[PDB]
DNA sequence: ACCGCTGCAAGGAATAGGATACTTGCGGGCTATATGGCGGCGAATACCC
DNA sequence: GGGTATTCGCCGCGTACCTCTCCTAGCCCGCAAGTATCCTATTCCTTGCAGCGGT
RNA sequence: GGAGAGGUA
């Protein structure tokens, strides 16, 4: 299910976008040809050839609630797409750099250890799952290749993904490129600290923090032997993009949780190194990212299959209840677990332990925010991380990955601000164990909740099953949208025009780049050879019903070079289906024309009743000496049609004579071939 | 339903294709004796009795040309178009009149 | 919308339908003119027609 | 009087709201294609002698 | 070139009243009306530079 | 004001 849902939105560059509307044949001259219907605003009908399938798109901005049905001839589509043209400009510094040194420069390639990586695999003391193991196998190949790695390990929380970030690591520290993680937080920087200095126990690798836990002393020496590249693993919050961050040799980057960076910050680490073997890790992406994540200009991966009894969090869409809170926190605390109160205010945060500390007389409160000393929040987390103290009166850190299997019941007092990806990593923040974790998400009044968070409780409740992961990321694309694809502003539709035209927009930067052909060389329209005989020639909708696998069929068509292409394409066809059309034999034959004449030069072909002409190609293999021997032996048939043009004049009455007579044709063309 | 016709390629093209469900004119309706409202002062539309479109063979019994000579003229009356007429003038002669 | 309101509006044969009786009413739906457009003037016509 | 450390401002992310100039349907207020009627009569042509 | 002759365009073709409906097509110009987007708030995360004890 | 339509004498 990623094409062909009817009244789903749907993309043509002239037009702008529209919904899906049926398939039918008509007759416009003799020719009852398929056209597709498109329905734009004030019920526009467009009717699309087969033939300009290609001129059609899945819609990439989501919108699924409300998408702009373009009316026919409104221009906006026009002025947007000179808009993205102008942002698509070859004169773009931001990744047109990275588009020269990818004409111009290269990147490492890991070498592989068959041996040590196994004694790291025995300092694992778990199990791998079998999700997670193919996870860490594309990885490692991938930075066993030359190429600028660059993988995205989106998968479920707690599922050790940090595992295969050490193991990623532990090659690369193979070959000492002197590994370089960011994550967003200075909390889940120490843990993940404490995680590298514990797993790593055993091997000469140095592994050390560059964040505010180190003074401007502290984390100077440790810059300065970043410097001297003595450090094998750095870990840093956003202090590695102040510009002064200089590894003597950085290959390997691994980004975790690039939901919070900003795509200005991932640019700015990545324009630090060019070889380096970027990393990224999520729970979730943005949905910009996700859309580029899913169309495949870097790598994707999905984790499921838990590792041991990873659970259902009980999503609680409930109101603001005093006694809610009792229960929730009396059944967490005779479970054995701890207490998130999330509060996210933190002029009134003191006042809400304040008050809730004399309200849960058997709760064990402190405070969490950060506008207070980072050593004082650093007591803080030393407390709830040693279980000292159950509930914790919180502002909205706590999304910052923080582990703590043991807090199983979270309660988000307010629900009213705040993103569908953050709540579903707020409900990663209980569970991650054996014991059951409840997810209490208090309210305000219906009418006075919100315009948007009765949609993303609704989402939050109706979502809770095993994979949900990628379930709520495709919620999340569709209810906040894709921004610039280059540019800022990665929440918002931003004129989403479609990562598909990302592609002929950088080809065409490609060939403004070749410095023989300017952005004025924007191959915008590149049917780039078409042939044409006059007859209907369709796949019959009594024939082929369904008009998903007919426009299947007709991409297989469109996808054929070769001729085998086509047979298995016929035999498939007769196999799974019978009759053998006449229009459809025709059209199988037509695309082996197209076939023949990208084998065979060819730009242009057209026919008739009475004949054509053909438009030769420079680059050819057409026959000059024996052309022109046709031309003085049938004069009768045959006149020059400029030096590239040829008119031919034949008795094409019988549409199997025409056949015959093109088929043979290109025959003999392919005899005497120069 | 506008077509677009694919003007490089040969005579019967067809690149795109269009078509919408546009509203034009007011008709008036009939009411159910037959009586037409046109500002509320219902109209009728008495019945027509033109001459048929066709031929028509005519004359002049003994009326014209001081002469006692009949004319014999003939019309090709269209239902739409112009009028053919061939008349014979009093020296024998035919002569075609067009409107 | 002018060819068709001007036609019923303003012409010499969509005339006013007198409503003083049924018998009237019956008789000016079945009239037959020989005037208007297509047809012979009133005060230009001889004694055959 | 010289220096390493705390804390209080300075600048990115994520979210509400009002503004504000774009974008446009309209309505008033202007300019600019024939074919069913005859009798007579005098003036303009047609015509050969 | 002169009588005749034919055409041909213009002239005309009842009086008085009563009832009803209907009176330019289209174009332009700005003028009200509705909108997406940008400056203004708020209140997490890292920076940066000055207070600042302390000697 | 002028067109059109129908009607009486």
């Amino acid at each position: 299910l990623a094409e062909l849902h009817i009244g789903q939105p749907v993309v043509h560059l002239e037009h702008g976008v529209g919904r899906y509307a049926g398939m039918t044949t008509l007759e416009a001259g003799g020719i009852t040809g398929e056209y597709l219907m498109l329905t734009y605003a004030n019920d526009a009908k467009l009717y699309v050839p087969v033939s300009s399938l290609h001129l059609i798109s899945r819609y990439a901005g989501g919108a699924e609630e409300n998408a702009p049905l373009h009316k026919l001839g409104g221009d906006a589509w026009s002025r947007a797409r000179q808009k993205a043209a102008e942002k698509v400009r070859d004169v773009a510094a931001e990744l047109l750099d990275i588009y020269a040194q990818r004409a111009a420069k290269e990147g490492f390639a890991f070498k592989h250890d068959r041996e040590q990586y196994q004694l790291f695999c025995d300092s694992f003391p778990f199990e791998t799952t079998p999700d997670q193991a193919q996870a860490i196998n594309a990885v490692l190949s991938d930075m066993c290749q030359p190429l600028a790695m660059d993988r995205l390990v989106c998968g479920d929380v707690g599922f050790g993904k940090t595992e295969v970030a050490m193991r990623a690591a532990f090659l690369a520290v193979d070959n000492h490129k002197q590994v370089a993680v960011l994550v967003p937080t200075t909390l889940l920087a120490q843990q993940h600290y404490d995680n590298f200095r514990d797993r790593f126990a055993n091997w000469p690798v140095r592994i050390e923090m560059i964040s505010r836990f180190r003074s401007a002393k502290e984390q100077t020496q440790i810059l300065a032997e970043v410097a001297e590249g003595k450090i094998d693993i750095l870990i840093g919050t956003h202090k590695l993009l102040q510009s002064d961050v200089k590894f003597k040799d950085l290959g390997l980057l691994i980004v975790d949780e690039e939901h919070r960076f900003g795509v200005r910050h991932k640019e700015r680490i990545k324009a630090m190194r060019a070889n380096v073997d970027i990393l990224t890790l999520t729970a979730t992406p943005i949905p910009r990212t996700l859309n580029m994540a899913m169309s495949g200009m870097r790598d994707l991966s999905i984790i499921a299959t838990p590792p041991a009894r990873r659970l259902a969090v009980k999503t609680f869409v409930r109101e603001y209840d005093s006694m809610v809170v009792r229960e929730a926190i009396l059944r967490e605390i005779l479970r054995g677990g701890q207490v998130y109160y999330l509060y996210n205010d933190v002029e009134n945060i003191q006042k809400a332990a304040e008050r809730l500390a004399e309200l849960v007389p058997e709760a064990r409160i402190a405070i969490g925010h950060g506008q207070m000393r980072e050593r004082e929040l650093e007591r803080v987390m030393n407390d709830f991380h040693h279980q000292r103290f159950n509930v914790l009166v919180c502002t909205t850190i706590i999304e910052t990955g923080i582990d703590i299997p043991t807090a199983n019941t979270i309660i988000i007092e307010r629900a009213d601000h705040f993103g569908l990806a953050q709540l579903h990593q707020l409900r990663g923040r209980v569970g991650r164990s054996h014991h059951q974790a409840y997810a209490w998400l208090l309210t305000p009044h219906p009418k006075a909740m919100t315009t948007d968070a009765q949609k993303r409780l609704e989402a939050i409740a109706s979502l809770e099953d095993l994979g949900a992961g990628f379930a709520l990321a495709t919620h999340d694309l569709e209810i906040r949208g894709a921004g610039e694809l280059l540019g800022e502003e990665q929440s918002g539709s931003m004129e989403t025009i479609g990562f598909s035209l990302y592609m002929e927009l950088l080809e065409n930067a490609v060939d403004a780049l070749k410095a023989g052909r300017e952005p004025s060389l924007e191959d915008l329209t590149s049917q780039q050879t078409e042939v044409e005989l006059r007859m209907p020639s369709l796949l019959p909708d009594d024939f082929i019903p369904d008009v998903n696998t007919r426009l299947s069929f007709y991409k297989r068509i469109a996808s054929a070079k070769t001729e085998n292409e086509l047979e298995e394409i016929k035999v498939e066809l007769i196999d799974r289906f019978g009759l053998l059309p006449d229009p459809a034999r025709t059209l199988l034959d037509i695309a082996r024309l197209r076939q023949q004449a990208q084998k065979l030069g060819i730009r242009k072909l057209e026919g008739n009743e009475k004949g054509g002409v053909i438009e030769f190609a420079e680059k050819n293999h057409v026959n000059p000496a024996w052309l022109i021997g046709l031309l003085q032996k049938q004069p009768q048939h045959y006149r020059l049609d400029g030096p590239t043009r040829l008119k031919f004049i034949q008795d094409l009455s019988e549409r199997k004579t025409r056949i015959e007579w093109v088929r043979q044709f290109m025959r003999e063309l392919e005899e005497n071939a120069i | 339903r506008l077509v677009i016709y694919e003007r490089e390629a040969p005579e019967g093209t067809v690149k795109d294709i269009k078509e919408q469900e546009v509203y034009m004119g007011e008709i008036p309706l009939m009411t159910d004796n037959g009586t037409f409202v046109i500002n509320g002062t219902e109209r009728v539309i008495v019945s027509q009795l033109h001459r048929s479109p066709g031929v028509f063979f005519d004359s002049d019994k003994g009326k014209t040309h001081s002469s006692g000579k009949v004319l014999y003229n003939a019309r090709i009356i269209p239902y739409r178009g112009s009028w053919l007429d061939f008349e014979f003038d009093p020296k024998d002669n035919l002569f075609v009149r067009i409107d | 919308s002018a060819a068709v309101k001007e036609f019923f509006g303003s012409s010499q044969l969509s005339q006013f339908m007198v409503q003083n009786n049924p018998l009237s009413e019956i008789t000016h739906k079945r009239r037959i003119s020989a005037l208007g457009p297509g047809g012979l003037t009133r005060e230009r016509a001889g004694f055959e027609v």
